[PDB]
Order: C-alpha cells, then sequence, then structure tokens
C-alpha cells in the first residue's frame, strides 16, 4: 500500500478507474483445512 | 512508507500490531 514515485531504473504508479466496462465486486473465500 | 509489524510483550501482555510506523533507534497510522 506504498505510494512512492516510480523511477524505472514513469511517475506515480496508481491509475484511476473510469466509471472500460461496468465495475464488479469480488469476494474470495479461503478455507483452512 | 511501508507496512511493518511489531511483536512486543510488556511484562504481562503480548501485543502484535501491523501498521505504518515511524521507527526509532539509539506516529502510527493505517
Ligand atoms: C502494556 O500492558 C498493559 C496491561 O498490562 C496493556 O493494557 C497495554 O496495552 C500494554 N501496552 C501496549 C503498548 O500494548
Ligand atoms: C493510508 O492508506 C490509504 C490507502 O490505503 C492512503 O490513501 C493514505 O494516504 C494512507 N495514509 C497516509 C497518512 O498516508
Amino acid at each position: 500500500i506504498s505510494n512512492v514515485p516510480f523511477s524505472p531504473d514513469c511517475y506515480w504508479p496508481l491509475n484511476d478507474y473510469g466509471f472500460g466496462y461496468q465495475p464488479y465486486r469480488v469476494v474470495v473465500l479461503s478455507f483452512e483445512l | 512508507k511501508s507496512q511493518s509489524v511489531i511483536i512486543i510483550n510488556n511484562s504481562t501482555n503480548v501485543v502484535i500490531r501491523a501498521c505504518n510506523f515511524e521507527l526509532c533507534d539509539n506516529n502510527a497510522f493505517n
């Protein structure tokens, strides 16, 4: 969850989503056996 | 700027906490 400028040794790396297709909500369930 | 976890016990109690921390040598958010 770090926000630092990205030097590819080309700037802020967090792209924003466009309200492309309709957004989806995803839940992943993991089980310990 | 990076997540970090501390696992410290104070004299009776064990506390584990994973946040963004300032770290000292020789506050806390998210
Ligand atoms: C220190 O111990 C007390 C109880 O003995 C506890 O309530 C407190 O949370 C502990 N300190 C930290 C920083 O967790
Ligand atoms: C805490 O995280 C969020 C995203 O997870 C970020 O936008 C925010 O800047 C962080 N807090 C601080 C004080 O940087």
